[PDB]
């Protein structure tokens, strides 16, 4: 299909005209687009791409373009030493449509393609023209990216495709598997491969099933499966023990809960899945290698030598109570306990860190500190932590000092950037959400730092990237490095709280939330960490499964599993007073009994 | 409202019982003769609360004796009541 | 003093060591229970050692020296994060031998002793609160700079006080920004007249208002919760 | 002179060389004046002995510091095939040759 | 009397976390919903029972004062009488007819202020009453929930150097001991 892909697309480039396609959002377009651009470039034309908000207009349009050139007929763009310049559309049905459904981006490209011409809007006749100018894009269907006017696409070129061919996906994959396992320890490619092959199996049916319908958050992608891959080929390499295919399968498994249990909603959801995943393992080979895997994790620390592959439970108890009294050591303490489920959180913090560049999301409401949780994991990982601070000035501005603070700390030292918090009170104002989209797919914004300040924060990364062995000659190979590095280096998370209803229509307000971050269920609390805290907290059984036990009752008209935080809190102090206010009256009656004798 | 204050009364006791041991601070309590009052005054507490107890008995008894003799015309208003006040809802200027 | 003491029991201890190694050889020429024995090497060792880490005490120390000589700018104690304690858990974590020597470990016991005051934050007031509240009785931090005044006191044992005054002050913070605006926007204006008809009259009300009602909103808003008032109090 | 900051690739020289002689130092001076200046003739002088200099101010290199069990700042070893041969400290010019010359 | 507390000390267990468990959470649902709650009082899992706890809550005493403040002779009067003596979280006062907040108020006789919600003097009336230690109601409601009494609402008791202090507006107004706070609502 992408041959088909690659013969349009040398012959629409020779004749210099514009076209569209139609494809859903993580089906890969991007890659293509990027594999085009790189293996086309070799400085014969330059080019552009640009993303859009709701909150998106012809303004922005008009400046992010009018960036470079002054050539005759007025301000406008010519191709020196080049041919033409190219401009490309991330997301195309993004921006706002007035209630007559018209976009002011569209009425500027009616302007720009039938005059190629514009006019800038301060008071004059200042009216510029345009000499050398491409457009493209891609966008999915209907849902909800909404219809193109026909008054668009007789002057752009499309097709359609549709979901790839199971035959595609083992071929594609499969490459990368062959590539992997033949480069340590080959003698597994068949069961590797029947593997991948019950992947499919068990992402039909449960897609057969469940249906986007169900939630928002509901749905399944190209992207992922290759994030899922990917997290296959980050296994230690090395692993020269193959002693049994169970090992990797059960590696292979614990990705496979880390890419679906923390998205299932309902437990009916993780019951049929294990179901389904143990019946293709089943059908597939072996004996019970993962029949059973509650504790099984690959992590990190103390497992590498020296580190301080997987490992067990006293050392996992050792290793995190000696890293939290090191950050009571410096940082003020926070003892929420290292419950097995706030291990396992904090293992997801870890490898969540563990893929740079991207994203991930953390839809759970707060009362346990989850924010700190997160400087706990941080601080185990050893890298710079922040947070915007909230004011009554909760201006853009604001934002943007801060903004300009962090790049300065980012590419200055050249280390690694400060993860960073936000949640869903943090930013009052809608528009601060633009720039945040801004930082999560390119990671900087335009006019935030403008032509003397790109070079002068290059300046100093310049010379360390001559260091590394990038010459100074490409000048866009180092720019690109640059934002590369700005991209292995920056880390954040996002709070929400699922009952929020506006997280769906925000979610669909912004397209780089769903598609960057991980969907990870912040979910009914686990009863068992439940009766841990209860039985715990006697150093201040049958009442520890009591309480919980009640409230696991409640639930028939209404309930509420904070309130019950609250009352493990209420009921720890009814205790304790209660049992004060007896030893009260003891005395009473003890010196009743004194006086009584004298 | 006697009855109520009676047993109010009691608190009373309840700290004079306290101070005995916490007014003298445990000390020099034997020759205080205050508090040999201090145990009369727990006596007569004593028949107090005994006078608490056969009031609460015979007038409580007979306050529900009189109480009764009209509770089921109460309860009846008392729906009858909130009945008529839902009636507001079904039409507008409905209110009582 | 304590060394040639301990030098003549280590000599001793010497001959010990031979001794033992002696015995080591008995066991290399017939077998024994050599790991039922728990000898040591940390003795000889330190034998050989312990003028390595006595001069890494000597440069702990002489930082500290340095330190104590640093002027009342040059000194870093709170922009510091921790060097003195930092090496003195180094000391810690080196052998048992070594944190109980009394070198060491006088240095060490200096560590726990010593072990934000130099920001923007800080102000006089603070300086004297520090005085106050650290008893003691020196016009050091109260004047321009300080050095060789709170090491005297001890850093990490009154740690918390200086905690508290860092505290105190970046809670001043904000009156240190937000009550400038009143005197430069203020002082930067002036009444503005216009002729209504051979009058000359004040105009362009609205931002001389926005001007006089800002100021009091900042006025009021620092009034409010900082006890940190006095920084413009009068103003 | 070799200037190295991470313990791995500390031991990757000793893996490879034969000789190394490393001296922790710092960019302050102590009891006495700095041996850099003599200790840069020593290895211009023994190719065959790679001469390392370790600076234990940094925060990278306070783990070289650990694992050496380091603490003076001016430390000087001698290590042959991966093993340590000799140490010893102060900014000592006659020890720093003897173990050069003895390497 | 310490016979009777040297059994009490382990008939203290089981009972009081019951007691503890529905007053933190039943205070607003329907009787009958209660009822079966106290038949459901995980009888075999509570291992005395004819100590109910509608009786370890207060004593009579302390529902005579109430009665002569106007409180009803009403048992589910009484049950809410017992869960304004918890004030952990502020309460919600379901009020639909309103002797509820007329023995309220009688019983709260000494420093306190009404507001409602469409107040001009809104924002200073908290302001003296945060200040003053008192009490304040709030009625109007219009069941709806502010934004700027929400650091309020929540314990954001801050540290303001030896004193406390909370953000409610752009005014930083200081707190008080003293203060307290309900509001009523009535649908």
């Amino acid at each position: 299909h992408t041959t088909r892909l690659r013969y349009m697309i040398d012959i629409h480039l020779q004749r210099r005209k514009p076209i569209l396609f139609i494809g859903s959002a993580g089906t890969g377009k991007t890659a293509v687009v990027r594999d085009y651009l790189n293996s086309t470039r070799p400085e014969q034309v330059s080019h552009k791409t640009i993303n859009f908000s709701s909150f998106t207009d012809s303004l922005a349009l008009q400046k992010n373009i009018e960036s470079m050139v002054e050539k005759k007929n007025g301000r406008n763009y010519g191709s020196a030493t080049n041919k033409v310049l190219i401009c490309f559309i991330d997301d195309f049905n993004m921006p706002y449509v007035d209630k007559y459904g018209t976009q002011s981006p569209i009425q500027l490209l009616r302007l720009i393609l039938d005059y190629g011409s514009i006019f800038n809007r301060e008071q004059l006749e200042e009216r510029k023209f345009l000499q050398d100018l491409l457009f493209f894009g891609c966008l999915n269907q209907k849902s909800g990216s909404f219809t193109v006017d026909l008054r668009l696409q007789r002057n752009f070129s499309v097709f359609s495709m549709y979901t790839p061919s199971s035959d595609v996906i083992k071929t594609i994959f499969g490459s990368i598997l062959n590539a992997h396992l033949s480069t340590i320890d080959d003698k597994a490619q068949k069961m590797a491969f029947k593997l991948v092959e019950a992947t499919y199996f068990t992402f039909d049916k449960i897609l057969k099933n469940f249906p986007s319908a169900k939630r928002f958050h509901y749905q399944f992608n190209f992207r992922e499966l290759a994030r899922v891959c990917e997290g296959i080929c980050r296994t230690t390499p090395g692993q020269y023990s193959g002693g049994d295919q169970g090992k990797l399968v059960r590696l292979w498994a614990h990705e496979m809960k880390r890419t679906f249990e923390d998205r299932f909603i309902a437990n009916e959801h993780v019951e049929f899945f294990r179901r389904y995943l143990t019946e293709a393992i089943s059908k597939c080979i072996g004996e019970f290698p993962e029949t059973e895997n509650p504790i099984a994790e690959p992590l990190i620390f103390t497992g590498f030598v020296a580190a301080h592959t997987q490992c067990t439970i006293p050392v996992l108890k050792r290793v995190l109570d000696d890293k939290l009294e090191e950050y009571n050591e410096v940082k003020a303490q926070m003892n929420l306990v290292l419950f097995q489920q706030a291990m396992e959180h904090v293992s997801r913090i870890c490898r969540i860190l563990d893929m740079p560049g991207n994203n991930a999301l953390l839809v759970g409401v707060g009362g346990s500190g989850k924010q700190s949780l997160c400087r706990l994991s941080t601080f185990i990982n050893g890298f710079e932590i922040d947070q915007l601070v909230v004011t009554a000035s909760f201006t853009i501005n604001d934002l943007r000092n801060n903004l300009q603070e962090i790049y300065k700390k980012i590419a200055k030292p050249n280390s690694i950037a400060r993860v960073f918090m936000i949640t869903d009170s943090q930013i009052k104002e809608e528009q601060f959400l633009i720039p945040i989209n801004d930082m999560l797919n390119s990671g900087w914004i335009f006019d935030l730092f403008p032509k003397e300040d790109m070079d002068s924060l290059v300046s100093g990364v310049r010379n360390e990237a001559k260091g590394e062995g990038v010459d100074v000659n490409n000048l866009t190979a180092l720019t690109s490095y640059f934002l590369d590095k700005i991209r292995k280096n920056l880390k954040v998370v996002l709070c929400f709280s699922p009952v929020g209803d506006t997280m769906r229509i925000r979610s669909r307000k912004f397209p780089g939330i769903i598609n960057n971050t991980s969907i990870d269920w912040f979910h009914p609390w686990p009863h068992e960490a439940l009766i841990d805290v209860a039985f715990r907290f006697l150093e201040e059984q049958s009442i520890s499964l009591n309480m919980a036990k009640v409230h696991s009752s409640i639930r028939y008209n209404y309930t509420t599993p904070k309130s019950f935080l609250e009352l493990i809190d209420f009921y720890k102090k009814l205790l304790t007073e209660k049992r004060e206010t007896i030893q009260r009256q003891i005395q009473r009656y003890e010196m009743g009994l004194n006086i009584l004798a004298e | 409202k006697k009855q109520n204050e009676y047993a109010v009364t009691l608190d009373k006791l309840e700290s004079d019982l306290l101070q005995s041991l916490s007014e003298a601070d445990p000390a020099t309590i034997l020759d205080n003769t205050e508090l040999i009052q201090n145990l009369d005054k727990t006596k007569k507490t004593t028949i107090e609360i005994t006078e608490q107890q056969q009031k609460a008995k015979v007038t409580e008894a007979e306050i529900n004796i009189q109480r009764e003799h009209y509770r089921v015309v109460a309860a009846e208003g008392s729906m009858l009541y909130f009945l008529v006040i839902s009636l507001s809802v079904m039409d507008h200027m409905y209110q009582y | 003093n304590a060394y040639d003491t301990i030098m003549v029991y280590y000599h001793k201890l010497t001959a010990i060591e031979g001794r033992a190694l002696e015995y080591n050889n008995l066991e290399k020429l017939f077998e024994l229970q050599k790991s039922n024995y728990k000898q040591l090497k940390d003795c000889m060792n330190d034998l050989k050692n312990l003028k390595t880490m006595w001069d890494a005490i000597a440069l702990i120390h002489f930082q500290y020296n340095d330190w104590k000589t640093k002027p009342w700018r040059q000194i870093k104690a709170d922009i510091l994060l921790d060097t003195n304690k930092t090496l003195g858990t180094q000391i810690k974590n080196l052998p048992k031998e070594i944190r109980n020597f009394k070198g060491y470990n006088v240095i060490v016991e200096k560590v726990k002793n010593m072990g934000a005051l130099h920001s923007e934050f800080m102000e006089d007031r603070h300086w004297s609160q520090l005085k106050q509240i650290t008893g003691t009785v020196f016009d050091h931090n109260s004047l321009s700079f300080y050095f060789e005044d709170i090491l005297a006191l001890n850093l990490y044992k009154y740690e918390n006080t200086v905690n508290e005054i860092v505290d105190v002050a970046q809670k001043e913070a904000k009156i240190e920004k937000k009550l400038k605006n009143i005197e430069q926007w203020w002082s930067k204006q002036v009444f503005e007249f216009t002729e209504y008809k051979e009058t000359k009259t004040f105009a362009s009300l609205d931002n001389m208002m926005e001007v006089l009602d800002q100021h009091s909103l900042d006025l009021m808003g620092m009034k409010s919760q900082g006890k940190y008032v006095e920084f413009f109090y009068d103003r | 002179y070799i200037e190295i900051t991470s313990t791995k690739q500390f031991e990757d020289i000793l893996e490879k060389n034969e000789y190394v002689l490393v001296d922790f130092f710092a960019s302050w001076c102590g009891p006495c004046k700095i041996l850099a200046e003599q200790f840069e003739p020593i290895k211009k002088d023994h190719k065959n002995l790679t001469i390392v200099k370790v600076n234990i101010d940094e925060e990278d290199l306070e783990s070289i510091v650990e694992s050496h069990n380091v603490s003076s700042l001016p430390h000087v070893f001698l290590y042959h095939k991966k093993t340590v041969v000799k140490q010893f400290i102060g900014n000592q010019k006659d020890q720093l040759w003897e173990m050069a010359k003895l390497s | 009397n310490v016979k009777f507390l040297k059994e009490n000390i382990k008939s203290m267990i089981g009972d009081s976390l019951l007691a503890s468990a529905f007053v933190s959470y039943i205070g607003a649902f329907s009787a009958k919903l209660r009822l079966e709650l106290w038949k459901n009082t995980w009888l075999p899992d509570i291992i005395t029972e004819g100590i109910e706890p509608l009786k370890i809550l207060t004593t009579e005493a302390i529902k005579s004062k109430w009665k002569n403040e106007g409180l009803p002779a009403d048992p589910m009067s009484l049950e809410n009488a017992a869960i304004i003596t918890a004030c952990a979280r502020w309460p919600l006062i379901i009020d639909p007819q309103l002797q509820g907040s007329t023995w309220i108020r009688g019983k709260q006789g000494e420093n306190l202020t009404t507001i409602s919600l469409s107040q001009p003097k809104w924002l200073g009336a908290l302001t003296s009453s945060i200040s003053s230690g008192r009490a304040v109601l709030i009625e109007g409601i219009q069941q709806e929930i502010d934004a700027t009494l929400d650091p309020l609402l929540q314990r954001a008791v801050k540290k303001n150097g030896n004193q406390l202090q909370l953000e409610i507006g752009g005014d930083p107004i200081d707190y008080d001991p003293n203060f307290k706070l309900f509001l009523m609502t009535k649908l």
